[PDB]
């Protein structure tokens, strides 16, 4: 009847591809849990299991697209919002500053990701930047999409 | 559009305000 956009079930087929470790298609507890943890928590698998059996069609420990869709649709079915970004951001920089270097963004690149060089990260940081100052900063994020 | 290839930390962010959203709770 109703299902996500171009651009928001865009970010969810993307999703589902960095959300795993190899891109099974499916976010499990042990992917969903370490992914968490590789930001900035530490919860138990009880919640990772518990949230997932709770959105899983079967219950087996992992999502798929038809259950996630109408999930995070049915919540969620907008562009990127202020919080993520100002959030994102938070848990990106290790200092909060804005400035995002390829220390910290490859270090959760490789995290949620398999393994990232120092070139790929300051290629992909520098090339990011706007004025290339080494790192990312809100400014440029939101220059990024949107902004002028 | 300053630079290109800016979708990246686009889903970056994106899938840290989802994972953070739906593990946790508390849409948006
Ligand atoms: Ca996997
Ligand atoms: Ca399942
Ligand atoms: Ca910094
Ligand atoms: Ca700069």
């Amino acid at each position: 009847a109703d299902q996500l956009t171009e651009e928001q079930i865009a970010e969810f087929k993307e999703a589902f591809s960095l959300f795993d470790k190899d891109g099974d298609g499916t976010i499990t507890t042990k992917e969903l849990g370490t992914v968490m943890r590789s930001l900035g928590q530490n919860p138990t698998e009880a919640e990772l299991q518990d949230m997932i059996n709770e959105v899983d069609a079967d219950g087996n420990g992992t999502i798929d697209f038809p259950e996630f869709l109408t999930m995070m649709a049915r919540k969620m079915k907008d562009t990127d919002s202020e919080e993520e970004i100002r959030e994102a951001f938070r848990v990106f920089d290790k200092d909060g500053n804005g400035y995002i270097s390829a220390a910290e963004l490859r270090h959760v690149m490789t995290n949620l990701g398999e393994k990232l060089t120092d070139e790929e990260v300051d290629e992909m940081i520098r090339e990011a930047d706007i004025d290339g100052d080494g790192q990312v900063n809100y400014e440029e994020f939101v220059q990024m999409m949107t902004a002028k | 559009t300053p630079r290109r290839g800016r979708g990246g930390f686009q889903r970056i962010v994106r899938l840290v305000g989802v994972i953070r959203d739906w593990a946790n709770k508390n849409f948006r």
